[PDB]
């Protein structure tokens, strides 16, 4: 966690419905955006920090 | 925690509409059957400090 690995996503189509419909996750939360609205949106970049 | 707001609704409120309902909100594609994960209780608190 000190060296947390970031992925930058660009020039690509990113589904969040596979993320929020999956039973696999012990927690799922969102801030500033509705989780149901995510699939309608477009961004310059998307980042995933792991 | 005495103060509350509604976090989810299945449609927008009309002008000066008022809604006390606490029915469970199906956020996923999978049905909730009145009861959890992707099946959320719709009222939440600011927890003011």
């Amino acid at each position: 966690v000190y060296a947390w690995n970031r992925k930058r996503i660009s020039n690509c189509v990113a589904d969040y419905s596979v993320l929020y419909n999956s039973a696999s996750f012990s927690t799922f939360k969102c801030y500033g955006v509705s989780p149901t609205k995510l699939n309608d949106l477009c961004f310059t970049n998307v980042y995933a920090d792991s | 925690y005495n103060y509350l707001y509604r976090l989810f609704r299945k449609s927008n409120l009309k002008p000066f509409e008022r809604d006390i309902s606490t029915e469970i909100y199906q956020a996923g594609s999978t049905p909730c059957n009145g009861v959890g994960f992707n099946c959320y209780f719709p009222l939440q608190s600011y927890g003011f400090q």
